[PDB]
């Protein structure tokens, strides 16, 4: 659990809360943090986002540990438009993920979070609005689920 | 690659300086807590002799 | 007939990093006892107690400041031995080139 | 020809010289709506501008519908057109009708000639300054014009904002400064959230100043050589002076200041537990003001 | 604080207390604690 | 008097470590902002082949 510690390269505190309270980082309710490859690879992906806050992560991480953190004060510290994240968050509340996104966990869980940052990315990419994102994944014209 | 690989390394050490204990930081408050101990302390030496 | 354009690399991006800090939370002062001895030789007791504290901090701050220069030493050699590796391929590489 | 018209014709040589742009957006620049009219056997510009290439076979031009532009609305093509026009994304679509109108309550706005001509007049704007919408706003708060509005200016208010603008951004290129900085260094607005460095500003400024006299010597100069350990200070009379325009600047949503702190963390602070405050906030911000 | 109790027993004083807490703080290793506890008894002699 | 003098000296030593690790944090922030150079200029060695 030391090698873990420092392969992942997470900030001590967010260490700390991430053992304290593995449903802030979104893990199974009610059970232990697991060292699982697959929660190895979030731990780290959370680390390369704390380090791409910058200066801004300590004020990001303290109201992260609060139920604090809102869309503005996230596009603040990244340097991004806090329209930009207030409707990457309400394309991803609309679209069923799993698991859900709702308003109270949205900035709450770093699920949430990532799910909204990977919408972001993803828009970016296409260099279009999350909206654009939206419109993409309506195109599911290979399914008999739905019209 | 291995100017890139430089560059990596520039920041793990740059992040170990700030990271670490021993950091500017600690320093910094270390000399501001002495700095007004030593002035306090300064009176009441004066005042004795 | 038609030259293709040719797109150039940007720059590199400026790899940043985050310095977090830590807080902990202040002591309490324990239950105060009465003594037997008169105030100057309470006195005198006490302030040894303190200059032998002050002592173990002056040791202790010694101590931070060798453990994070050695962990800092361990670490440039590290560093040297990865960057060797490539500069090994790219000599080999060059004896190719000749 | 009179005394109007050649007085831009100067101006548009300028800007062509100094931007190195086209004679229309030069034009554009000079508060001119875009041009209907096709010339010299070429497209004109607000065909070239937005009709081609044709989007789907419709064919764009100025009429009395309105269009949207809420990012989250997803509008007709008309909104597309805009974007593919403007080269920007909806969100910063928005922005951009946000910088150049401060009287557009909703997003929604006239398909006539002018507001287009002045959503070009904002890309522009930022387009000649190599910055994109969000620098652009960003630069114009930090400025202190982005309270005018673009789409109700006059010609010389405009030349000077284009002054400004072009003043600011050779001096920040001069002093390797990112905009963000810059914004950051002039913001006014502070977050209002605890954090580890504030919660030990606190601690020690608490811990040191205890027992402190108010006739006995001034709380500042009391006060500075904390605030100068716990911000990352090398001189304590920095510390002291940033604190004196502190006092003067009186940080914050609630007008705060050395006297007013010390009472607060004197009564209502409780040093190594996380409780809340209703002046909390208030002091937050003043730490970070102080940072500032 | 058991020479606050002598110091507030020879002196009738019992108001007067001069230890404060916060001098070990751990977010630094609670470096510098005994100086702080040195000026504290400084000035408890000074005063006496 | 005695006690003043041994504060007096450790804030010395302070005050060297301070500016000896704000020299130190300097040098990596430079080492940092001279290696993109470097960078770009291996980059553009690239399509000068």
């Amino acid at each position: 659990l030391e090698m873990v510690y420092h392969s992942t390269g997470i900030n001590e505190n967010a260490f700390r809360l991430f053992v304290t309270k593995p449903e802030m980082f979104g893990a199974a309710t009610g059970a232990a943090p697991a060292h699982d490859a697959l929660s190895l690879i979030m731990l780290t992906r959370f680390a390369d986002w704390v380090n791409a806050l910058g200066e801004k992560a300590s004020s990001v991480l303290a109201a992260f540990e609060a139920n604090s953190l809102t869309a503005e004060q996230l596009a603040d510290a990244m340097n991004l438009d806090a329209n930009l994240l207030l409707q990457a968050s309400i394309q991803a509340q609309n679209h069923q993920h799993l698991p859900p996104v709702t308003p109270e966990n949205a900035f709450s869980c770093w699920t949430s979070i990532n799910t909204i940052l990977q919408w972001v990315n993803v828009a970016q990419q296409l260099n279009v609005a999350p909206q654009g994102v939206s419109a993409l994944v309506g195109l599911d014209y290979i399914q008999s689920m739905k019209e | 690659t291995s100017l890139k690989t430089q560059q990596e390394q520039t920041q793990s050490q740059l992040a170990f300086l700030q990271r670490k204990f021993s950091n500017q930081a600690l320093y910094n408050w270390l000399r501001g807590r002495l700095a007004a101990i030593y002035f306090q302390f300064y009176d009441l030496a004066v005042a004795r002799c | 007939l038609y030259l293709p354009i040719y797109a150039t690399p940007a720059d590199p991006k400026a790899l940043l990093s985050a310095a977090v800090a830590t807080s902990q939370g202040g002591g309490k002062l324990p239950e105060s006892f009465m003594s037997l001895w008169r105030f100057p030789h309470m006195l005198e007791n006490a302030r040894g107690m303190v200059s032998q504290l002050t002592q173990f901090g002056s040791t202790l701050q010694n101590i931070i400041e060798r453990q994070d220069a050695e962990a800092l030493n361990a670490l440039l050699q590290n560093q040297a031995a990865e960057l060797i590796l490539t500069n090994l391929s790219i000599q080999d590489k060059t004896i190719e080139e000749l | 020809i009179n005394t109007d018209v050649l007085g831009k014709v100067f101006l548009t040589k300028y800007y062509m010289q100094r931007y190195a742009i086209h004679a229309e957006t030069a034009l554009i620049l000079c508060n001119a709506p875009i041009s209907q009219r096709s010339y010299d056997n070429q497209p004109s510009q607000f065909d070239r501008l937005f009709n081609t290439p044709l989007l789907n076979g419709q064919y764009f031009s100025t009429g009395d519908e309105e269009i949207d532009l809420n990012s989250g609305s997803t509008g007709d093509w008309r909104k597309t057109i805009l974007k593919r026009a403007f080269n920007i994304d909806d969100v910063s679509l928005f922005r951009l009708l946000k910088i150049t109108d401060h009287d557009n309550k909703d997003g929604k706005i006239k398909n006539n000639l002018k507001n287009l001509s002045n959503l070009y007049i904002g890309k522009l704007l930022a387009d000649i300054h190599q910055l994109t919408i969000d620098e652009l706003d960003l630069l114009l708060i930090a400025v202190g014009e982005g309270k005018t509005n673009l789409s109700a200016i006059s010609d010389k208010q405009l030349a000077t904002l284009i002054r400004k603008l072009n003043t600011i951004t050779s001096w920040l290129h001069t002093q390797k400064w990112s905009v963000f900085q810059l914004f950051i260094m002039t913001s006014t607005s502070y977050n209002k959230t605890l954090t580890p460095e504030i919660k030990n500003l606190l601690d020690t400024v608490y811990h040191g100043l205890q027992g402190f006299d108010k006739d006995k010597a001034d709380l500042l100069h009391v006060m500075a050589p904390y605030i100068a350990a716990t911000l990352q200070l090398s001189s304590e009379n920095v510390a002291h002076s940033v604190l004196l325009w502190a006092d003067k600047l009186q940080p914050g949503d609630g007008a705060m200041t050395a006297e007013k702190f010390w009472d607060w963390l004197n009564t209502k602070y409780t040093p190594g537990s996380s409780e809340a405050v209703e002046t909390q906030e208030h002091i937050v911000q003043y730490c970070q003001a102080l940072a500032q | 604080l058991m020479a606050e109790q002598a110091y507030r027993w020879e002196l009738n004083d019992d108001s007067a207390r001069f230890i404060k807490p916060g001098a070990w703080q751990g977010t630094y290793a609670g470096l510098l604690a005994g100086e702080t506890l040195m000026l504290s008894l400084a000035q408890m002699e000074d005063a006496h």
